[PDB]
């Protein structure tokens, strides 16, 4: 079975730091691009970051350039999303995906 | 009332297996046995229904797929087949009664035009940025290969290899495919696919009488 | 949430059994050279892939969903519209200008 578990989410004061994780199982990890999508309560999905299956390149939304970092570890089938100088616009539910499977998100709140 | 229209079948070049043409019927009356008398049926094997029954039952939908196909590849066009045809070209439903017919276009059926040869997608993968690791793209049921976007509608040479660049959303890398061919035969041979669905108070695709 | 590069007219009406489509429009940097994906999200659940690589259907999605991509716009049609289809529907694609993925405004369909 395919499962995708996030963690790390929580509470932080504006401008603090928060590191997210996402562990995967049920497929060949070293075959898929993985990425983070966030949803502010009552609003639409917004694409956040993507990292390749080779700890290659990473891609960022202009909303998060220079603050967020996406990381990856193929020996643990895991992804990281480092968040720095967070802001009130970073309040959202943080989803981790390939494209086929999503995860039950994780909460990021800041105010 | 209205009659089910099978005409397109008899007029044009039927595509290759991986580009199958599909007619979808509702609220009509059909005479399948009339259709098949226009050809030389060489094989007619159904699954979860019979040749007798599929010609005489009431459906919510009848769906018919047709394509050029060499009779010499009979073993690869089978509801139990695991060859390239179900892997990369054409796959029917398992959860609905289906059928597979193998025919030959007779000489007095003059509005059916032959293609250069027969061709099938023998391999459809996706490789990663490493240009080595290959991830097969197996065709979904009732759908075309994602790699028909890069395969010519008829493959010129046995073994030809195709390629296209993928954006990072899809993992980067390339979408890759390869084709095999079979020499056109003196008479055009074809393959057909039939799929029926039964509904509750809505079975309006029934045989003509 | 700062406006997405895609325009998803968000109201979608129909009736049970009807066919409603969802139009997703953009520019030539995203739709047009990149594949479209369609997602379904129920009230308070994770999103689910409906259509990937603009027309492809993962095994498990009912046949009532299908996708298409013309030159600049993409759309998700639904036959036999049911009641479990009451959800939020989003399109997505890569953008060569931003070198990042782009989502649409998000349409909500209500039908009864
Ligand atoms: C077509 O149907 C009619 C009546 O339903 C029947 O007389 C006729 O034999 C059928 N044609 C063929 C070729 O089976």
């Amino acid at each position: 079975e395919v499962q995708l578990v996030e963690s790390g989410g929580g509470l932080v004061q504006p401008g603090r730091s928060l590191r997210l994780s996402c562990a995967a199982s049920g497929f060949t990890f070293s075959n898929y691009a993985m990425y983070w999508v966030r949803q502010a309560p009552g609003k639409g999905l917004e694409w956040v970051a993507l990292i390749s299956y080779d700890i290659s390149t990473d891609y960022y939304a202009d909303s998060v350039k220079g603050r967020f970092t996406i990381s990856r570890d193929n020996s643990k089938n895991t992804i990281y999303l480092q968040m720095n100088n967070l802001r009130t616009e970073d309040t959202a539910l943080y989803y981790c995906t390939n494209t086929y499977y999503w995860g039950q998100g994780t909460l990021v709140t800041v105010s | 009332g209205v009659e089910c229209d099978f005409s397109p079948l008899l007029s044009g070049t039927p595509p290759q297996v991986y580009n199958f043409k599909r007619l979808v019927f509702t609220n009509c009356n059909y005479n399948l046995t009339k259709l098949l008398s226009l050809f030389s049926v060489n094989d007619f094997t159904c699954s979860q229904i019979s040749p007798a029954a599929i010609a005489s039952n009431c459906y919510s939908s009848l769906i018919l797929d047709y394509f050029s196909y060499p009779l010499s590849m009979k073993s690869d066009l089978s509801v139990s087949s695991a060859g390239p045809i179900s892997q990369f070209n054409y796959k029917q439903s398992f959860s609905n009664p289906t059928c597979l017919i193998l025919a030959t276009v007779p000489h007095n059926l003059t509005t059916i035009t032959k293609p250069l040869k027969y061709s099938y997608i023998n391999k459809c993968s996706r490789l990663l940025s490493d240009d080595r690791t290959e991830v097969p793209q197996l065709v979904n049921a009732n759908q075309y290969s994602p790699c028909v976007s890069i395969v010519p509608s008829t493959v010129w040479e046995d073994g030809d290899y195709y390629r296209k660049q993928l954006s990072p959303l899809e993992g980067g890398g390339w979408l890759v495919a390869s084709g095999s061919t079979v020499a056109m035969t003196e008479q055009l041979q074809m393959g057909f696919g039939i799929t029926v669905q039964y509904g509750t108070d809505t079975n309006s695709v029934c045989p003509k009488l | 949430g700062s406006q997405p590069v895609l325009t998803q007219s968000p109201s979608a009406s129909g009736t049970p059994g009807q066919r409603v489509t969802i139009s997703c429009s953009g520019s030539s940097s995203n739709i047009g050279n990149n594949y479209v994906y369609w997602y379904q999200q129920l009230p308070g659940t994770a999103p689910k892939l409906l259509i990937y690589w603009n027309d492809q259907r993962p095994s498990g999605v009912p046949d009532r969903f299908s996708g298409s991509k013309s030159g600049t716009s993409a759309s998700l049609a639904i036959s036999g519209l049911r009641s479990e289809d009451e959800a939020d529907y989003y399109c997505a694609a890569w953008d060569d200008s931003l070198s990042g993925a782009v989502f649409g405004g998000g349409t909500q369909l209500t039908v009864l």
